[PDB]
């Protein structure tokens, strides 16, 4: 049953790849691939839906 | 509909330094820049 | 492959697949005989 509804209130400038997230209704893919010394945190890529605070 | 409603914002203007010239306040490099307490950020349509 | 990443559309080009198509390193394949029996009608 993987239809949870779960939403990630993250920080806009918190997450990584912000130039990545430029576009108005673009499908943006965004990869997994974590940087161990980045400040900017990976998203968690499972979650279903996501606000940009 | 989403974009005429809800609205992003950037602080962008005064540009302090923390302890580095390159390190504002607002977390964006002195280049990079390009609430409003000592930010003075700029309420604008969301893109993203 | 794709589990680390491989965003397959930027893993393809047209010569990519092309070379996919000839290379024989594995399976056995039949397009020898098709391709063959396609230009016997392109003859």
């Amino acid at each position: 049953r993987g239809k949870i509804c779960t939403i990630g209130i993250a920080p806009w400038g918190i997450v990584e790849n912000q130039e990545d997230l430029i576009g108005r209704d673009v499908v943006r893919p965004y990869q997994t691939m974590s940087n161990p010394m980045s400040k900017l945190t990976v998203l968690n890529s499972m979650h279903s839906h996501f606000i940009l605070a | 509909w989403i974009e005429r409603a809800f609205y992003k914002r950037e602080c962008v203007h005064i540009i302090p330094s923390t302890k580095d010239p390159h390190r504002c306040c607002c977390g964006r490099l002195i280049g990079q820049h390009v609430w409003s307490i000592s930010k003075h950020t700029q309420l604008s349509p969301t893109d993203a | 492959l794709i589990e680390n990443g491989v965003s397959m559309h930027r893993f393809l080009t047209i010569s990519r697949l092309e070379e996919l198509y000839n290379t024989r390193h594995g399976p056995s394949n039949t397009l020898y005989h098709l391709v063959r029996d396609v230009k016997k009608r392109e003859y």
